[PDB]
């Protein structure tokens, strides 16, 4: 009685959720664009109509991908120069103070040791200048990696300024871009958009502060994956940035040693004039602007009469403790005692100074047995960079007090490269449908 | 320019009336000619494209027809909604000449 | 005839249109189908779309339907499937709601059609004898 | 959904310049695109001033308003800037900006697309 | 190139002659002067320039024939 | 209806069985074809697989059975071939002992199949001129 | 036994030095040059 019959259709608008390898879209660095397509001039973007997708931040397999690619070409970076074999040695180091300040008393090391030349059967007397943060007595010192591994030297040439990558998907699939506003990153999407390549993503490095980010067009943002939970980190995202000035005003000296067969390794000759302390500054009425935002956002999960307390971090590891970052191929740690540090109640010039300490052997991942020396840089080194996202953490959260207090955090990468890729899934077409038609064969 | 002329000036009618009005041109123009409805306070709203295409989410009530110098729109079912300005344009060849415009309002009694 | 400009839909552009209108567009979707580590990942990829592709085409001649977009064949509709009218599934629903609503009877439907295409194989065989 | 939004002055003194600002939201102008600009008042109704060509940069103008009108744009800002010289008070009108193209897959029509402007008022008088 | 040439209906074959009609401004030379006295590169270099339009004219008449036969078939 | 198992023919379980029954599990094989250094080897086995099946749809195209698992052709066959009548081919024999025995015969019958396809091809060409 | 099939009116361009083939050969002498003097010793001690 229906009449009505079968048809095939090849080629219909059909999708689902799906995983894959996305690649390269870029326009000497340690992220090599080399191996990175270019660019189009002009991407194209299709806004669908009545289209409402899912979405899910905390499921997004693109992040671990991101991570992944990033830390291959920053091993493959490292690969093709010197490795610092010899430099275990015995040292002999003394107190520097020629022209030094209260607060830089002990923190630098004048050293001297014994090396190997071009000639396996020759040595050579040096000395250098090192941190006190790198040298552990055995006045004899020695390297802090010494007795885990052998450190391999950063590499002049390349530059560790970050540069925006856009991925792209393959054929046979497409990447969705939910174009609503308010959106926290979890939930139903109605007005969504097919991309060919998503925006060019700068991989920045960094800890209890999101730097050269991307700012919210309506307000403040929170996100977590449960709030109600203790155990998981808040996601911040500001609506304008605060500047933030940070500099190294030692004026450094590099010389060079011969320790092998075209092998080269830098040291700190001298610092000509006064020795003072690297620090940065940041505005006070801006932070504290953008603190009175943060807590007006927080009412709304947290009830609106509730008091909200910054205080200090818990304590843990260096890089965990204090916001560790890069400035001018120098790595900074600096103390964040001074911003989150107030209590808020239901109801001109200057700028706050936050110091921080230089650091030369790394282990920018979190990883063991695997260790990188930073060249000294020539010269006073200064820069500005914008503030646009925070990552915090509820201390204790029971029922007993009526306070809520949050603290800095940070130490995972990913959760950087989430505030980036939350707009962003992937999906698969499925071409084949069957619908009802009156033919017959 | 191509002088574009529009007939009748006015016409008062009622709901589920018929109504017709006709568009000419000085010059051929083909069948390159749209409808447009326009309502005081608001906007042109493109009615037909190509004299004789319903453009999508338009009524069906509407239509268009002709084409060269004589151009014909016919509204089966006048609706509330359907008492306002039309508008014939011609985009054969440059200038672009607007036609007077054909003003419908509702007839009802005293 | 001047005055307007062009341009080209582009892929998965009638994704939001009605099935009616999305089946005029059939052409673009299936065309963008087929187009160190690093290397392998990408020839693995490569690899794996055209073994898809290679699978889909298969499928389809299985039906008798090779070398056609649109193949419409002598299986009934069954009104259990879905009791809508016409009217109602070209003119007011899109390919996505279609898929979703449906999703729970495609297999039978399958093996509907792999057994309706080895009747008609068998019964032209049997003609043809003659 | 292609949105097209009019900003310039609302008085401007006779002999003086009008600029007027077209900004396109929801779309590109690099492509193949018709963007015309319209005014219209109550002793003249509409009245078509001239259009732009998006890819090309081709423009044309109405003959008695071609000594006195231009119209550039500006891909990047994603806007379309008129600029209407020597003006009088018989230029006192709404002007709109107007959008028009049309989709095609291969050589078969899919869909015809204009969109137009919420209007500005303009007003000379000293 | 399979799926090129089966968007055309030529599916499964080498030599597939269709309906689309020759204009005559993509070439004036009749058939004794092509099949006789030419080779496939000289004919390839001579309308390389009015290849695009033909495959255009190719599907668009593939998808009216479709067309018509789903007319058809649905009687 | 009720008490009774149902199970699903798996790959090569009509190997031993007769021509004519085995005849009737061509999709069973036919779906099985398609599906640092070790990941080197397994593409290229997956690569050699892919051309081999492309190879094989080209030939059955070329014959011109393209998107066919049976197809009848007009090539007539010789007795020389074989002097065995149906029902001992059919009902009292399997596809290996076949093949085994024609073995040599096979390059000659597809010339036949490839020269009878031309002939076709142009005189349906010559048909179409009128 | 190579083969060779001669083509009869078929005059074509060509073109030296604007070979792909040159440089292709060049990247494959090399990196046979690098691969042979992978498996055997370095004379690192030398240098006395
Ligand atoms: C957030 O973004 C802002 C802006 O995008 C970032 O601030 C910019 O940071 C970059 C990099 O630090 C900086 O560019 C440098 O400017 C210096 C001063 O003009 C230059 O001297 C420097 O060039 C040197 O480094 C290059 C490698 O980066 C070398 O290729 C180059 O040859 C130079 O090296 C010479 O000099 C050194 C020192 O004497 C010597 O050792 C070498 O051997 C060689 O002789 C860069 O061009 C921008 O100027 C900054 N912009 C602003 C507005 O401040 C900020 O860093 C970002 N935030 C984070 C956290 O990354
Ligand atoms: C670090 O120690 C070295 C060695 O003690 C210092 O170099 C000496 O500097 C004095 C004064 O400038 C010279 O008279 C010596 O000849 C230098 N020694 C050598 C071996 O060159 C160096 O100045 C010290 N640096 C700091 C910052 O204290
Ligand atoms: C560099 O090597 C020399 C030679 O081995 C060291 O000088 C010796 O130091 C030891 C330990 O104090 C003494 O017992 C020897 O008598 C020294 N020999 C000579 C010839 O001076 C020197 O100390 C080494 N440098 C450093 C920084 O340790
Ligand atoms: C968010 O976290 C809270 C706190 O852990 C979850 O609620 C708890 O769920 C566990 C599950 O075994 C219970 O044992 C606890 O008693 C619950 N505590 C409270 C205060 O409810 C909550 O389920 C989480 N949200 C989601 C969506 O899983
Ligand atoms: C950070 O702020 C301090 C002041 O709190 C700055 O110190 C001044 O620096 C200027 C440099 O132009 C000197 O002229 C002043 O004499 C300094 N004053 C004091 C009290 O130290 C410091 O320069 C700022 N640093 C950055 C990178 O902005
Ligand atoms: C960070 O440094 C920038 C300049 O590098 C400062 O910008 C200056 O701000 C003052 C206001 O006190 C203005 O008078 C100057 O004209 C600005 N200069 C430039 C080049 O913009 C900025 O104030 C600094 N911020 C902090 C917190 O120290
Ligand atoms: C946050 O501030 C507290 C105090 O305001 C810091 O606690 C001090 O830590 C230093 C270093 O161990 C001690 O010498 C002081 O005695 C501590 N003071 C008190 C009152 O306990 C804490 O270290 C700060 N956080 C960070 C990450 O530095
Ligand atoms: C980060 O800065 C804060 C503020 O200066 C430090 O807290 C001070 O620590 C010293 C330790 O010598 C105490 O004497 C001060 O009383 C502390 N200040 C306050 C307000 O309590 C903190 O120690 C710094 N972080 C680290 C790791 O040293
Ligand atoms: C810090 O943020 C400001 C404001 O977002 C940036 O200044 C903007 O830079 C963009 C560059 O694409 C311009 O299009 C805007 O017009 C600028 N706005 C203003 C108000 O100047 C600034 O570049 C950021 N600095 C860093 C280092 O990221
Ligand atoms: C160097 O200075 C630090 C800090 O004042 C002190 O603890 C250390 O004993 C000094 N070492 C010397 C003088 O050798
Ligand atoms: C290396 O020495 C440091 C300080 O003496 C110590 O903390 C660390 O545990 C040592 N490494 C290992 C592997 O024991
Ligand atoms: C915010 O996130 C929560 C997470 O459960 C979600 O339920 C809610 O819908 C989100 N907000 C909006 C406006 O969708
Ligand atoms: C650092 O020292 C060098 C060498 O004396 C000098 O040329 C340079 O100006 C110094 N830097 C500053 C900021 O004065
Ligand atoms: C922290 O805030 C208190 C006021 O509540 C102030 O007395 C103290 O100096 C502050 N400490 C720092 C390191 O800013
Ligand atoms: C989107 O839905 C509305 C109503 O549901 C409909 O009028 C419109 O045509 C749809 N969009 C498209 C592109 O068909
Ligand atoms: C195996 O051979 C026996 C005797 O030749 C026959 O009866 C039987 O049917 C064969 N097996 C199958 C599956 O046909």
């Amino acid at each position: 009685a229906e009449n009505l019959w079968v048809t095939v259709y090849y080629g219909v608008p059909v999708w689902k959720d799906a995983e894959t390898t996305l690649f390269c879209a870029s326009d000497h660095n340690v992220w090599a664009t080399h191996a990175c397509v270019p660019t189009d001039p002009n991407p194209q973007e299709i806004h669908l109509e009545n289209v409402t997708e899912e979405f899910n931040m905390w499921k997004n397999n693109m992040v671990e991908q991101m991570h992944t690619d990033i830390i291959s070409l920053w091993d493959q970076s490292l690969k093709p120069c010197v490795k610092l074999t010899p430099l275990c040695v015995t040292l002999q180091c003394t107190n520097v103070t020629n022209n030094i300040t209260d607060d830089m008393r002990g923190e630098l090391k004048n050293c001297s040791f014994n090396m190997t030349t071009e000639l396996r059967d020759k040595k050579q007397k040096v000395y250098s200048l090192f941190y006190r943060l790198d040298v552990v007595q055995i006045k004899e010192y020695r390297l802090i990696n010494c007795n885990t591994s052998a450190c391999t030297q950063a590499c002049p040439k390349v530059s560790f300024e970050p540069i925006p990558i856009h991925y792209c998907a393959p054929a046979g699939f497409a990447i969705l871009k939910c174009k609503d506003k308010k959106f926290n990153g979890t939930g139903p999407c109605p007005s969504v958009s097919t991309v060919q390549c998503t925006h060019g993503i700068k991989p920045v490095v960094s800890t209890q502060l999101l730097l050269n980010g991307s700012l919210a067009e309506e307000e403040v943002m929170i996100r977590s994956e449960n709030i109600t939970n203790n155990a998981k980190n808040i996601l911040v995202q500001f609506n304008t940035p605060v500047q933030i000035n940070c500099t190294r005003p030692n004026n450094n000296t590099r010389k060079s040693i011969r320790i092998g067969p075209g092998q080269a390794f830098y040291a700190t000759g001298d610092i000509i004039g006064d020795i003072r302390q690297a620090h940065c500054n940041v505005s006070k009425a801006t932070w504290n602007e953008t603190l009175g935002k943060v807590v007006k956002q927080l009412r709304k999960h947290f009830g609106n009469n509730t008091i909200i307390r910054f205080a200090n971090s818990s304590g843990g590891d260096l890089e965990v403790t204090t916001h560790s970052f890069n400035c001018g191929g120098e790595f900074f740690y600096c103390n964040t005692s001074g911003l989150f540090n107030s209590t808020w109640i239901s109801n001109s010039n200057d700028s706050i100074t936050l110091p921080c300490r230089i650091k030369q052997i790394i282990n920018m991942w979190q990883r063991i047995g695997q260790c990188m020396y930073a060249p000294p840089i020539q010269g006073v080194i200064r820069c500005v960079s914008n503030i646009t996202g925070l990552i915090l953490t509820r201390d204790g959260g029971s029922t007993n007090s009526t306070t809520e207090t949050f603290r800095p955090g940070g130490g995972d990468m990913r959760d950087n490269w989430r505030s980036e890729l939350y707009k962003y899934k992937v999906v698969k077409i499925e071409p084949l449908g069957v619908a009802p038609t009156r033919c017959k064969r | 320019d191509i002088q574009m002329t529009q007939s009748p000036s006015s016409l008062s009618a009622s709901v589920g009336d018929r109504v017709t009005m006709t568009c000419r041109a000085s010059q051929d123009i083909t069948t390159d000619l749209n409808w447009y409805q326009q309502k005081p306070g608001q906007p042109p709203k493109l009615l037909i494209y190509v004299a004789s295409s319903l453009q999508n989410g338009v009524p069906s009530r509407f239509s268009g027809s002709g084409s060269g110098t004589e151009f014909t729109l016919t509204i089966r079912s006048l609706q509330p909604e359907d008492f306002a300005t039309y508008y014939c344009l011609q985009y054969d060849s440059y200038p672009w000449t607007f036609g007077q415009g054909t003003t419908v309002d509702f007839r009802r009694t005293v | 005839a001047v005055g307007i400009g062009a341009v080209f839909l582009g892929f998965l552009g009638a994704a939001g249109s009605t099935m009616g209108a999305a089946s005029m567009t059939l052409t673009v979707q299936a065309r963008n189908l087929l187009s160190t580590v690093w290397g392998i990942k990408q020839l693995q990829a490569r690899v794996l779309a055209v073994e898809r592709y290679l699978r889909d085409q298969q499928l389809l001649g299985i039906w008798g339907c090779s070398g056609k977009l649109i193949c419409c064949t002598n299986v009934p509709w069954n009104s259990s499937w879905s009791n809508r009218n016409l009217s109602e599934i070209w003119d007011n629903m899109t390919w996505l709601q279609w898929d979703k609503e449906i999703s729970n009877y495609t297999q039978i439907i399958y093996g509907l059609l792999e057994e309706s295409q080895n009747q008609q194989e068998k019964n032209e065989q049997d003609l043809l004898a003659l | 959904q292609v949105q097209l939004h009019e900003s310039g002055p609302g008085l401007v003194k006779p002999s003086e310049t009008l600029s007027l600002t077209c900004a396109v939201s929801g779309a590109s102008i690099s492509g193949n695109y018709y963007w015309n600009w319209i005014r219209q008042s109550p002793g003249r109704g509409l009245e078509w001033i001239g259009n732009i060509h998006g890819n090309g940069a081709t423009t044309q103008y109405n003959p008695s308003l071609k000594s006195r009108v231009t119209i550039s744009q500006d891909t990047s800002k994603n806007q379309v800037f008129l600029n209407l010289n020597s003006m009088t008070a018989a230029d006192t009108a709404i002007y709109y900006c107007a959008t028009q193209f049309r989709t095609y897959v291969g050589s078969h029509l899919f869909s015809y697309s204009d969109f137009w402007g919420q209007g500005v008022l303009v007003t000379v008088s000293s």
